This record gives structure tokens, sequence and C-alpha cells, in this order.
RNA sequence: AGACCUGAGUGUGGCAGGACUACCCGCCGAACUUAAGCAUAUUACUCAGCGGAGGAAAAGAAAACAACCGUGAUUCUCU
RNA sequence: CCAAAGAAGGUGUUAGCCCAUUGAGCCAUAAACCUGAGCGCCUCAUGAAUAAGCGAGUAGCACUGUUUGGGAAUG
RNA sequence: GAUGUGGCCUGGAGGUUAGGACGAAGCUUAUGGCGUGAGCCUAAGAUGGACCGGCCUCUAGUGCAGAUCUUGGUUGGCGUAGCAAAGAUCUAACGGAGAUAUACUCAACAUGCAACGUUGGAUACUGGAGCGGGGAAGGAUUUCGUGCCAACGGCACUCGUACACGAGUUGUUCGGAAACUGAGCACAACGUUAUAUCGUUUUGUUAGGAAAGUGAAGGUGUGUCGGCGGAGCUGUUCGACUUGAAAAGGGGCAACAGAGAACCUGGGAUUAUAUUCCAAAAAGAAAUUGCAUGUGGGA
RNA sequence: AACGUGUCGCGAUGGAUGACUUGGCUUCCUAUUUCGUUGAAGAACGCAGUAAAGUGCGAUAAGUGGUAUCAAUUGCAGAAUCAUUCAAUUACCGAAUCUUUGAACGCAAACGGCGCAUGGGAGAAGCUCGUGUCAUCCCCGUGCAUGCCAUAUUCUCAGUGUCGA
């Protein structure tokens, strides 16, 4: 191989996931819509951001709902399972 | 409460990939601290927190860029050397004669030389 | 209108975060120069053909 | 009439931003660029403008690798013992 | 059967393409202008155009000058 | 008062002596470079004490074209 | 038009001799004196704040009133010409600093005018080929909320497509691409050109042109079956692994109105998005691909 | 009278002049001084606690490492130590990183698109005993343009070419 560098798999989903949005529109969803938004990486997958929630916060997301910002940069709307209650992920983020 | 280069050197590949995904977390819970307010004292952290993972990962391919060097080092392995491991110099001086072809004589000049070599004299 | 490639839509973008005033302590620095942003711009004055 | 009037008769374009220089000169229709001859290999470059060559010449712009190599050809490729 | 001649396919190891282009090497190449007009001429074996190198390039070891009591690869300087 | 240092910058007015400069000298060095062609070892190379030919679609020449101070023609 | 001038003036150089924080240069003048003059010098600054004068010689981008001269600024015209197509606004209340704003005299008028935004009434216009509701091109945050009124909206604004801050664009089915061909383009190939930055390249179709790496059937192993006679054996069907029929004419782009294309209602779901959001009674009802598992039936 | 005119003192508008000069222009010199498929020049995005431009840098992103040097940087803030160093800051450079592109070269392109090989990764279906394994789907690395040269433990072939069996 022509590429020697080290790259670690257990950082991947720290790019995935970028930091969340704590917005006037980004705190209704949590309640009333089980709904955690989060800036993603521009180049990211919605398959991809699935995954790096169950790794980064091990919850299971039902839909990831994505769009590309006026200013350029990606944001994911994410639907926790009933299961999972999204005020106590955002509790346990950090946002509240 | 960062890391040091000096003890990061004397740490197995494992320890420094243990302690690259420590500070990722820390740095990418410090983002969370960026947008929803935050105290100062703690987004005084950030710097230091990325700069360790940039001293990890330094010493990381450092390592590696030395452990493969003398791997392909070996005489039965050389010609095999992946091109980003070889010496890059200038793109004119890899193509350029060597000191030794370019000294190459032929039969008889080197026994011209041999047979009036250059002198060293002086007149009174 | 609703098309755009996703290139132009980043260069946009970037002309969009350009689009903001000199934060107000740059012009309490020691040696400093600047005023006002000299490349202000607007959806009317100029446009950008991207 | 020409002029005020066929004015507003000007629709689309001709030109759109190229990938090699971003100059708003590929001719869309064409299929090239007008300021830098994409997509064909060499660029466009005239005496008559040094002007215009001098806009865009080695030294205009970044010059990332170049000033690692001129640093290392001042040096003698200095390398550790 | 096989050979070797010609020509293919693929694997292996390499190289070319682009940039720069002041100076240098090869080609291509005008006109304004001057001639108190203008066509040969001049501008000029120049500008523009197309190629190609290097720290210089090109040239260079006599199928050379001379006509002398002879000189002695190339380049450059005064003349 | 200094000067083997008057040297031209800085410092709140015009500075040799307020500051920095201005000299012998000291320390450290990938390779390369220079030095009884620096100096050892192994290896490998190496010096000294009879006739024949010599560059062919080349040189010439003719016509045309171009270039030259080169003119019954300089390339 | 020629020439002369121990003739005048400007920026620098080699010399010489001076001045300046007790005030250099520059600038100002009913500051006078000197010179025929170019000019020189002094005085004053209720100017300035750090350099600079004389004389000899040297030197040059060395003297301005005009070139429809160049650049910057100013200026009378001049509070002038005008700001007259698209019919139009009125009223009360609320808001706002934008008022009912006052020496004497004085009951109110004759001394704070004129102008704003919102809401309710009134009146009118657009009159469905609309100052209606959605899109393409083009634009790219003008969208939304709050705040704000220096500049800007040629009158005005408390308003704004202004300014500031903070937000907003959610898709298996919508459009595009993945994935069609068209008028066409021109990569490869070949040829040409001193020079490829030239030409050919859909009339079924590249190239003197060996451009197919795909594979019927077999043979040979494996897996799911079948039948026969005595869990195995032979033969056999169908999928995986290892002999070669026939398939001429390289690789690609070009349609967001042609071809193609599996979703559509309800919502109390926004400040701003929605056949895109809604979560267990999904408000819900579907349709479609790709894999699988089990059931039923064949092999 | 009023407009208007002239002079002087003081103001405004207007930015000349002088002094200042980290800039330009011109001349001269010194070199183990001359880029790129080991991916250049150029172009595009991004990166700071605060950051529009510019500068520097590349997801290690106003910088990592190493040598010197010795206490800062500085608008504010933050910061273990007041410092032999392991963390100040500058200077230099041997070790590294180096996003999308571009000669750009897997195929394309107003498409952050789509492949064929070969390595991996994640896999809440299914099988297995929350552990393993993992279909479809998804993510990442490397190779994959054309031409030419050399080469083949002596690779596989073609020709009513020339022979020979
Ligand atoms: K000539
Ligand atoms: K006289
Ligand atoms: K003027
Ligand atoms: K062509
Ligand atoms: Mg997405
Ligand atoms: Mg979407
Ligand atoms: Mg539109
Ligand atoms: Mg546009
Ligand atoms: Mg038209
Ligand atoms: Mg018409
Ligand atoms: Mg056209
Ligand atoms: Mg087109
Ligand atoms: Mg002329
Ligand atoms: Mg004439
Ligand atoms: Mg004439
Ligand atoms: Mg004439
Ligand atoms: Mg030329
Ligand atoms: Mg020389
Ligand atoms: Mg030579
Ligand atoms: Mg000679
Ligand atoms: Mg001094
Ligand atoms: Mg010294
Ligand atoms: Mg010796
Ligand atoms: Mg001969
Ligand atoms: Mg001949
Ligand atoms: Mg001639
Ligand atoms: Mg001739
Ligand atoms: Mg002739
Ligand atoms: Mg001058
Ligand atoms: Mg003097
Ligand atoms: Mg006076
Ligand atoms: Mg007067
Ligand atoms: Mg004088
Ligand atoms: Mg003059
Ligand atoms: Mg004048
Ligand atoms: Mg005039
Ligand atoms: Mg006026
Ligand atoms: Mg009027
Ligand atoms: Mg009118
Ligand atoms: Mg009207
Ligand atoms: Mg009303
Ligand atoms: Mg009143
Ligand atoms: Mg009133
Ligand atoms: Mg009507
Ligand atoms: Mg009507
Ligand atoms: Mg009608
Ligand atoms: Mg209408
Ligand atoms: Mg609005
Ligand atoms: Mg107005
Ligand atoms: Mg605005
Ligand atoms: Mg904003
Ligand atoms: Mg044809
Ligand atoms: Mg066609
Ligand atoms: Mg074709
Ligand atoms: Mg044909
Ligand atoms: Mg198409
Ligand atoms: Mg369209
Ligand atoms: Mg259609
Ligand atoms: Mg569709
Ligand atoms: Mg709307
Ligand atoms: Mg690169
Ligand atoms: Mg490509
Ligand atoms: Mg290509
Ligand atoms: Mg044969
Ligand atoms: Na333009
Ligand atoms: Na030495
Ligand atoms: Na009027
Ligand atoms: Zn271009």
């Amino acid at each position: 191989s022509n590429r020697v560098t080290v790259e670690s798999k257990d950082i991947a989903a720290f790019n995935v996931i970028r930091y969340p949005l704590t917005t006037d529109k980004a705190m209704k969803k949590i309640e009333e819509n089980n709904t955690l938004t989060f800036i993603v990486d521009s180049r990211a997958n919605k398959t991809e951001i699935k995954k790096a929630m169950r790794k980064l916060y091990q919850v299971k997301a039902v839909k990831v709902n994505t769009l590309i910002r006026p200013d350029g940069l990606k944001k994911a709307y994410i639907r926790l399972s009933a299961a999972h209650d999204a005020l106590d992920t955002a509790n346990k983020i950090g946002l509240v | 409460h960062h890391m040091k280069i000096k003890d990061l050197r004397e740490k197995s590949k494992d320890d420094l990939l243990k302690t690259l995904t420590e500070y990722k977390k820390e740095l990418s819970q410090l983002r969370v601290v960026q947008q929803t307010g935050g105290a100062e004292t703690r987004l005084g952290r950030i710097r230091p927190i990325r700069k360790s993972i940039a001293r990890i990962l330094t010493v990381l391919n450092q390592n590696e860029r030395s452990n493969l060097k003398m791997f392909y080092a070996d005489r039965k392995l050389r010609c095999k050397t992946p091109k980003v491991l070889r010496t890059k110099l200038t793109h004119r001086r890899r193509l350029a004669l060597k000191e030794n072809e370019k000294n190459r004589k032929t039969s008889r000049q080197m026994r011209q030389a041999h047979k009036f070599p250059k002198r060293v004299y002086a007149v009174k | 209108g609703r098309f755009k490639p996703l290139a132009v839509k980043k260069k946009y973008a970037k002309k969009m975060n350009q689009n903001k005033p000199v934060p107000y302590w740059i012009r309490l620095r020691t040696g400093n120069r600047i005023k006002w942003n000299e490349k202000r711009r607007h959806w009317r004055r100029t446009k950008l053909n991207y | 009439t020409k002029g005020t009037t066929s004015m507003g008769q000007r629709h689309g374009r001709t030109h759109i931003l190229c990938r090699r220089c971003g100059r708003n000169s590929y001719h869309v229709q064409w299929e090239r660029c007008a300021a830098c001859a994409y997509p064909r290999a060499s660029r466009r470059r005239y005496n008559w403008s040094v002007k215009a060559i001098k806009r865009r010449r080695t030294g205009t712009g970044r010059c990332r690798y170049l000033k690692v190599v001129n640093r290392r050809i001042a040096n003698h490729f200095k390398t550790p013992k």
C-alpha cells in the first residue's frame, strides 16, 4: 500500500457527528417529535449517521432527515426509536 | 492536563491509539459546550486538547514510517518499497546519472590515466 | 430558481459567510488599520453570477 | 429596437465557471474555457498580453510545494545522521 | 511435433505529457515606418505565432586562416 | 572618559560614552566539498622496467525559392 | 530671430561658512526696505513644531495663463428647471420625542406648522390576458422574527427588499442523477501539419482494422432433488467450480418541456418548510425495489 | 432704503505645501541556486476561545515534531509552571501531516455522480450460543488512461511468412 498513515477506526464517528443544534426549532422537535438535531459532516451519509448515533450515544435512530444549510453545513434531523427518550439523551449530551 | 511528547514516545501503538480516542471524545464534548453557551474556562481547553491529538498522531505516524522504512530496508524487499517511503529529492535528481555511472571509464581511458597521471611540480 | 449545482451552492454559501461586518475588537488592536469591511456585498449592487 | 429594449432579450449564459481556473469563462456550448483553454492539456499563454501572463504565472498563488522544495534545495537536502 | 521471422495479449520494472520561458536553441514570420510618392529595398532574417533545454545555452578539437620569418579547437573583449 | 570600536539604527529635541551594533575568539556539525590525487583495513583493478583502410542518394551539378556584405550565386 | 549678463529662481552633489526648542521648513500680509527687473531681505503671526541659510564649484525630471491640455476640488446658473402616464383618499382611536411646545398682555381663533405606522369604519381601484395563486431562465438570503433610523428607498416614514442580531430549506415514491435516445459534440484510432491548438468520427456507426475477457452446449467436482434394486451404489433434474459453439462495426457525452418515473389525502404541523414534518390507535391508508426466513407446491 | 461692491479681523468649506518614508526604480555582487505522475504551477473549499478581509496552515488545519533561544503573547480572554527540560515566545530545519481538484491519468461532469478488481470496516435481518457470524444496503484504502522502453525462473498466442517433421 502506498498509504502508510495510521488511521484509527474508533474515532470516525466523531467526524460524522460534529455538534448538536440548540435553536428554538431544534428544542421543539426534542419534546413533541423525539428528534435530535445535529450538525454533521457535509459528505456524511444517512446510513453512516445512523451508525455513528449508535456508537456515540447507544441509541437507535428510526429515521434520519438531512439537509445542506445555506451556509454550507449539513444538518440532520434524527428521530430516536420510541424505546429511547430524546430529552434523556439530550441531558446526557449536555444541551438539555 | 495535556499529553507530553516525552511520555508519548515510550507508549505502544495500542496505548497511543487508546489515548487518541479519549482526547477525540473530550474534544467532541467540548464542541457541545461551544454551541450551548459554555464557561470561558472550558473554552480555553479546546486548543490544548487539539494540540494533544496532533501530538499523539505525530508519534503514531513517525513510528509507523520509521518501522516500515527498516522493514523495506531488507535486501530482498528494497525494490518493492512504496514510493511514499522512497527518498523524494527532486524529479531531475532522481533520474540523473549517479556518481558511479557518471564516472565510468573505458579500458583505454583507465590505462591512459595510469600511464600519464597529472603531476605536482614547481619552477625555481 | 430551485436548481443549482452543489458546487455553485457552496460558492454562494462562502459569499454569504463573508458578508459580515468587522468585529469591534479588531479596531482596538495595537497596529490596526481596519475600520470597516471594504468587501461588503449587496445582492442589489453587485452580482456574483454563479 | 437595438439598445435598451434588446437588453431585455438577453437570456441564459454563454460562460459558466471553469473547473480549472474558476474564471467564469467556460463556454457552455463549446465546452472549453476562454481563459485557460480547458480541457486542453496546456493553458493559454500569449506574448501579446504580458500583463495577462503576469496575472497567472507562478508565485501569484500559494506555491504550497514550491516553497518546501526550495527550502530543501537551499539546505542541500539535509537529513538526520 | 518443433523452430525462427514477423506481429499481438497480459503480468513485472520504468519513462513522456504540465508549469516556467528574462537569457539561449530550432522553425515560422508581418505591417506601421524610411525612401519626402511607391512596387525592389528598409523596418527585419525584428514583433506576433509554434516547438525545446540549462544554470547558462549554443559552439568547439580544422575537408581552419593565410600567402608570412608563417599562425593553430571553441567562445568572448578592444580593434 | 573610550577608540584596533566616530558606523549611518533605536530611544519623548541634534548621542562615540542610554540601548543595539562595530573585533579577536568560543561552541556545535547528515551527506557533499577541500587536505603528500588527507589517512588505515578488506576487495577489485592497473602502470613501469605489416600490410590495409578511415563515415554515399553524401558531396557536387541543374532548376526554383529564400537568406547573406558575399558580388557569373554566402549558407 | 541671434547673442551677452560676478543676471534672477528650483531639486540634488563636492567644498566652505553659518543658523535653529530663547523656535527650522512650510504658510499668512494696507510688514516695510532694496533692485529698471527676474527677485532678495527684514518685521508680525494673538502660525507652525524640526530642520536649515549664505558663498564657490558641479549637476539636472530646473521657472506656466491658456494646449476643446491632465487629475483633484470649487463655482454662477440656483433654492432655479423641475419631482404632472398607471383615477384616491377620508375619518376616529391607539402608538410615537415627533405636542394642544408661548416673556409680558392674554378665555379660546388671530403665536408649534406640516408630516408618520397599526387597527376599526368609509370610499374607491385592479376586474380572472388581475398591483391573484404557482414555476423555468436570471438573481442568491432579497425569506422569517426581534431590534433599530447614521447613510439609502430622488417627498416622507415611527415603515422597508435599508442596517444589526438571531433563525429558517427535512423525501424509498416530487425534479435531477443512477439509466434512454435526438439535432449534434469529439476521446481513442488513423491521417495531416515546420507546429495539433487540424481533419475524419450515425447514410449501422471508429480505426489497414488482431479494440468481444461474454459465454450455448459438453467433460469434470459440489450442493438441492428424482427413480431403480440391494443409510450407502448406479443413472438423472436444477443451481455453484473447473471445454468454446455464436455474438461484425472502440469508449463516452448531449433533453430539469421529447422517452422514463413505485404516494396521497387529513392535521391544532412553523415566526419562516412540507405530496419532504406527524410514531403505536404512527391521523393514517398504500404502492414499489433488494435481500432473506418460514409456510404451501414443484425440482 | 434694499440688493449689490470694496477692504480688514475672525470663522467655514476645501486638502495644496513643508517636514516625515518598513515603498518604488536603477546598478553591482555571492552560490553543493532551478518545479512536476514520489502528482507541480494554478484554481476551490476549510481551519482561531473570540476571526469579515488579509496572512499562515490542511480534518494533526493562525499549526504537529526537532534544534537552538530563555519568559512571553496580548484587543479581550484563557493558560500546569514561573520555569534544566518535559508546555512560554521567537528563529531555523532534518521528522511528519497535507481536504476537492488541476498535466490529472478507472469512466464522467453546471452530477461533490457511477464502475471493475483486491484488501478492510460497520452491520438492531436472518442463522448460532446478550456472545459469535452475517445476506441486501452502506463507508474506507490500494490498483485500474494512452503511448513508448525494458523485461517474462524464460508467460499465452496469430500468420495460404520462411522451413522442418
Ligand atoms: K533582413
Ligand atoms: K547690471
Ligand atoms: K477638472
Ligand atoms: K479534432
Ligand atoms: Mg445526506
Ligand atoms: Mg433531501
Ligand atoms: Mg425562477
Ligand atoms: Mg445562477
Ligand atoms: Mg433572442
Ligand atoms: Mg420579440
Ligand atoms: Mg450559443
Ligand atoms: Mg452542450
Ligand atoms: Mg516604429
Ligand atoms: Mg513613403
Ligand atoms: Mg511623408
Ligand atoms: Mg503611403
Ligand atoms: Mg517572439
Ligand atoms: Mg559560466
Ligand atoms: Mg552544451
Ligand atoms: Mg583559432
Ligand atoms: Mg544617533
Ligand atoms: Mg564581528
Ligand atoms: Mg593519497
Ligand atoms: Mg573522412
Ligand atoms: Mg544529394
Ligand atoms: Mg535580405
Ligand atoms: Mg543565392
Ligand atoms: Mg539559389
Ligand atoms: Mg530631481
Ligand atoms: Mg551649506
Ligand atoms: Mg493683516
Ligand atoms: Mg489684501
Ligand atoms: Mg537663494
Ligand atoms: Mg519639465
Ligand atoms: Mg498653476
Ligand atoms: Mg479648455
Ligand atoms: Mg449654489
Ligand atoms: Mg419651481
Ligand atoms: Mg415633466
Ligand atoms: Mg398618478
Ligand atoms: Mg385607516
Ligand atoms: Mg394656539
Ligand atoms: Mg400639530
Ligand atoms: Mg372598476
Ligand atoms: Mg377601468
Ligand atoms: Mg372572466
Ligand atoms: Mg397575474
Ligand atoms: Mg420581509
Ligand atoms: Mg427621501
Ligand atoms: Mg441586509
Ligand atoms: Mg444573518
Ligand atoms: Mg460523414
Ligand atoms: Mg446522433
Ligand atoms: Mg462511437
Ligand atoms: Mg471505416
Ligand atoms: Mg445523457
Ligand atoms: Mg431548464
Ligand atoms: Mg419529461
Ligand atoms: Mg421522480
Ligand atoms: Mg412559503
Ligand atoms: Mg495532490
Ligand atoms: Mg477523471
Ligand atoms: Mg481523461
Ligand atoms: Mg505456419
Ligand atoms: Na463578471
Ligand atoms: Na568533517
Ligand atoms: Na408638481
Ligand atoms: Zn479555465
